């Protein structure tokens, strides 16, 4: 139980964000329907062939029989089950190739936060169904405890960071760049461990959108001292977070533009996968946070700071 | 055929024709003429004198006057009147730039002229508000 | 009955019969009161809906000016208005 | 020389499950009692 | 008459108004002028 820190997870079972518009249920602020997206991505996983990608790219004379007619993601999921791999690398143009998913591709670009979680859930469901249907010898328990995550890439043209607008925040963007340096591994708190000072009662609280709720009183019925829970910083569990300084090299440079450098955050397994000086292609969601003006005060700056929250690295 | 008239002074000042080095505290609260060289000239900044606001619920225009110790020669009670974001009845006020009045304000630094300054010592300077 | 009122009836609705000796003159309480700072010229309104207390001011004028804590103006023109700076 | 920034709200989601001890639920129950009470054949408190 | 101090106000403005303690007028018109009410 470590979850995914590349994208903030969403609760598919919870009807909190669900609103009905007229039936058909939509997550508020999006046009993403959980059931429709799961069914569409499941059909895409069962029925995609690379000849669809060849047709989409107007590459007809290069179509072969032994590779294009084979079910692409079925054999990727088979070899991914065989090797213990927990990552699926999804090409975004393959969604445009299939007839039922050109909408989903757009929903992937506009709302990666919910759509990527939907793909993760239906990939896990397909991972279960691939051994349920064909009656494989693998035990269902190791598949169930494994948490499967998808990494979309090739999301579109590599537009410059300085050509982006505030309406592009929390959209999947793709950038070609050069790595200059990276910070050391930073522990982000994910579960907090509190112990009562007088009765040694220990409880653990999960983080909720970057905020940890400190318990004011002891949870035990016997002990109810106010202000008795103290946080032990070493008993609590952390997650990896790294910040990489990328020197962007876009395809198109406007008149009199001097190259800039951005900061991109990688999490969990993607930490230390990029060394200084290599040319890489990063796809990830475009983020913006407010920055505290002073350390002692909570007064935040009105002008936001933009960064790239990394999903996949090529 | 509204602005109040001001005064300017010329002529011999006698013992009040001084220098930034020569200015001491015995010349405070006195009219002095000071010859020097300008070293710093600050940015000309507008200073709000009267702010005019609009209450859309009552459709009325209110105003508030502001003053400080710089504009007056005689000191009075410092009464800090805040910027009115609402009127007495509690309605929201929208400020009306263009109907408010702003007076240009500058401050310069007059240092003693190097021609009559001492050749080795550090020079003296004063601040002048225009 | 009035002699049966115990400490178990405190802050509880009770029904009691009796006779009335005296009815006092009508005091004037304030429901909505507008206040202005003495020198800060900050205008505030207090609406009070609890008038059932006796011998004690459960709602009073603020002990200090509320313009500083609100930070209403972007200009924000150390200035202290003083203890009890509001007039009704 | 700007004005007061304003704070306003709008109901979007359902919220948490309502509790009978919540002040809003008590106010709604009292409103229902005022509007929907009948003595014999008429709403005495609404007409009052 | 003492200006020889450095880094400290040996002589400063009074903390409270001196009209009450003097009782100079027979009228003597609770009234509090506030902390540090004097201006130069
Ligand atoms: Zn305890
Ligand atoms: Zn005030």
């Amino acid at each position: 139980h470590m979850r995914r820190n590349d994208i903030h997870t969403s609760d598919l079972s919870s009807p909190r964000r669900i609103v009905d518009f007229d039936p058909l249920r939509i997550i508020w602020g999006t046009n993403v329907s959980i059931q429709e997206c799961t069914t569409n991505f499941r059909n895409f996983l069962m029925s995609f062939k690379y000849k669809f990608r060849k047709i989409l790219d107007e590459r007809e004379e290069f179509i072969n029989n032994t590779t294009d007619e084979e079910l692409y993601y079925i054999k990727q999921l088979n070899e991914m089950r065989e090797l213990g791999t927990s990552n699926l690398n999804l090409d975004a143009r393959n969604l445009l190739a299939y007839k039922q998913t050109e909408d989903l591709y757009h929903q992937l670009l506009n709302y990666p936060q919910e759509v990527i979680s939907i793909m993760d859930q239906t990939i896990k469901d397909c991972m279960v169904s691939l051994i349920v249907d064909n009656n494989l010898d693998y035990d269902l328990d190791e598949i169930e405890t494994k948490f499967y995550k998808v990494r979309p890439y090739n999301v579109g043209s590599c537009k410059g960071m300085r050509e982006l607008n505030p309406n592009d925040i929390d959209k999947l963007i793709n950038l070609k760049g050069l790595v200059l340096r990276s910070t050391p591994v930073i522990p982000d708190m994910k579960v907090a461990f509190f112990k009562c000072n007088v009765c040694d009662h220990t409880m653990a609280v999960e983080i909720d959108r970057g905020v940890i709720q400190e318990p004011a009183r002891c949870e035990r019925i016997d002990c109810n001292e106010p202000n008795s829970m103290s946080l032990i910083h070493n008993r609590c569990s952390f997650a990896d977070k790294q910040v990489i300084k990328l020197q962007e090299t876009p395809d198109f440079v406007p008149d009199g533009q001097t190259p800039h450098s951005i900061s991109l955050c990688v999490y969990d397994e993607l930490v230390d996968s990029c060394r200084a000086g290599d040319r890489i292609e990063v796809t990830g969601t475009f983020r913006s946070i407010p920055i505290r003006a002073n350390s002692r005060q909570r007064v935040l700056k009105s002008l936001y700071k933009t960064y790239v929250d990394v999903v996949h690295v090529k | 055929p509204r602005h109040p008239w001001k005064l300017s002074f010329k002529g011999s000042f006698g013992a009040h024709a001084l220098s930034p080095r020569t200015l001491t505290a015995q010349h405070l609260n006195k009219l002095v003429s000071v010859e020097g060289i300008v070293t710093k000239t600050s940015l000309v900044r507008p200073k709000l004198i009267r702010s005019v606001h609009y209450a859309a619920k009552t459709g009325r225009f209110h105003y508030r006057d502001y003053t400080d110790a710089t504009t007056t020669l005689t000191t009075r009670i410092p009464t800090p009147a805040i910027y009115p974001t609402e009127d007495t009845e509690g309605n929201k006020l929208t400020t009306e730039y263009g109907y408010s009045t702003f007076i240009d304000h500058q401050r310069i630094t007059v240092q003693e002229m190097p021609e009559m300054a001492p050749a080795g010592q550090l020079p003296r300077s004063i601040d002048v508000i225009l | 009955p009035l002699r049966d009122l115990d400490s178990e009836h405190v802050s509880k609705i009770v029904r009691l019969s009796g006779i009335i000796i005296s009815t006092s003159v009508l005091s004037s309480r304030a429901t909505y009161l507008s206040i202005m700072c003495r020198n800060c010229r900050h205008t505030t309104s207090i609406t009070i809906n609890n008038f059932n207390s006796i011998t004690g001011n459960t709602v009073s004028l603020p002990r200090s000016c509320l313009s500083t804590i609100e930070s209403e103006s972007s200009m924000a023109n150390k200035k202290n208005c003083g203890p009890d700076p509001y007039i009704i | 020389s700007f004005d007061r920034p304003e704070i306003y709200s709008a109901p979007v989601l359902q919220g948490e499950s309502p509790n009978d001890d919540d002040n809003t639920e008590i106010i709604k129950s009292f409103k229902n009692f005022i509007l929907e009470f009948r003595l014999d054949s008429q709403f005495i408190y609404r007409d009052q």
